[PDB]
C-alpha cells in the first residue's frame, strides 16, 4: 500500500534506504493526528513524483 | 444485484497436511481484504486484518495468501479446534459469501 | 467496547420483529454497525450498516421497504425494525461495529472486529 498510493521504488536505482525508530521522536500522549498519507488510488504509479 | 460465487466447502485433510481453502473473485479490491470464521453457537471472529496482515492473537496456522481474482486460506499442519466455517469478504457493497469446514 | 445484542423476539408472524444492539464503551460516532444474518442451513448474508452522524444508511437487494434502522448519534444503542413476518424467517441475528471511515480524527482504518453479538 506504500508503493503503489504513496511512493514506489525502481528495480534498478542507485542507493537504498535508511530506517530506525521513532518512538522518542514521534509519540505523544496527546495522538499522533497531525501526520496524513494517501491509501486509495485507481491505477499504479510513475517514478517520482507527488 | 450480482453474486460473488465460490468454489464448494467440502474440504477437508488430516493432521500434517495442506488445506487449500478457495475464494473466488469476479474483480479485485485492496483495502476490502480480511476473513471471518464461525463455530457453530458463538460469536464470530475475525481471521485476518488483512491479506498481508494476521490477527493480533492469531498464529501462523491460517495463511491467506490473495492479490488478484484468487484467494486462499492455507494450513502448515492441522489443529483439533478448527471445526468452524469460514468467509472471506469482498467489494464495498459487501456480498457475503457460504463456508463450511470439517476434517473428514 | 463490547456489543450486547436484543433477547428473542416472538416467532409468530402477522407483526414486526425488532433487533437492538448495544455498544458499552468506545460510543464514537460515525463508526458503522453492521447486522448479518445466519441460519442453520443457510450461510450469513449482509444486510446493512448504520452510519449515526452522516445520515447515509445504504442497504442491499430483496429487503428494500421492510426495514427502518436507528441509532443514537453518540453511538449506545440501535434498533432495526422488519416488518411483513414469513415462514422463512427462522435465522439469528448478529451485530458487529463495522469499521469505516472516521471524520473527526482519520484514526483507524479497521480496528479488528473483535465485538459482536453474544448471541440470544
Amino acid at each position: 500500500n506504500i508503493a503503489d498510493y504513496n511512493y514506489k521504488l525502481p528495480d534498478d536505482f542507485t542507493g537504498c534506504v535508511i530506517a530506525w525508530n521513532s518512538n522518542k521522536l514521534d509519540s505523544k500522549v496527546s495522538g499522533n493526528y497531525n501526520y496524513l498519507y494517501r491509501l486509495f488510488r485507481k491505477s499504479n504509479l510513475k517514478p517520482f513524483e507527488r | 444485484d450480482i453474486q460473488m460465487t465460490q468454489s464448494p466447502s467440502s474440504l477437508s485433510a488430516s493432521v500434517g497436511d495442506r488445506v487449500t481453502i478457495t475464494c473466488r473473485a469476479s474483480q479485485a479490491i485492496r483495502n476490502d481484504l480480511g476473513w471471518y470464521q464461525q463455530k457453530p453457537g458463538k460469536a464470530p471472529k475475525c481471521l485476518i486484518y488483512a491479506a498481508s496482515s494476521l490477527q493480533s492473537g492469531v498464529p501462523s496456522r491460517f495463511s491467506g495468501s490473495g492479490s488478484g481474482t484468487e484467494f486462499t486460506l492455507t494450513i502448515s499442519s492441522l489443529q483439533p479446534e478448527d471445526f468452524a466455517t469460514y468467509f472471506c469478504l469482498q467489494q464495498n457493497i459487501y456480498p457475503r459469501t457460504f463456508g463450511q469446514g470439517t476434517k473428514v | 467496547v463490547q456489543l450486547v445484542q436484543s433477547g428473542a423476539e416472538v416467532k409468530k408472524p402477522g407483526s414486526s420483529v425488532k433487533v437492538s444492539c448495544k455498544a458499552s464503551g468506545g460510543t464514537f460516532s460515525n463508526y458503522a454497525l453492521s447486522w448479518v444474518r445466519q441460519a442453520p442451513g443457510q450461510g450469513l448474508e449482509w444486510m446493512g450498516g448504520i452510519i449515526p452522524i452522516f445520515g447515509t444508511t445504504n442497504y442491499a437487494q430483496k429487503f428494500q421497504g421492510r426495514v427502518t434502522i436507528t441509532a443514537d448519534e453518540s453511538t449506545s444503542t440501535a434498533y432495526m425494525e422488519l416488518s411483513s413476518l414469513r415462514s422463512e424467517d427462522t435465522a439469528v441475528y448478529y451485530c458487529a461495529r463495522l469499521d469505516g471511515y472516521s471524520f473527526g480524527h482519520d484514526r483507524y482504518y479497521q480496528d479488528g472486529m473483535d465485538d459482536w453479538g453474544p448471541g440470544t
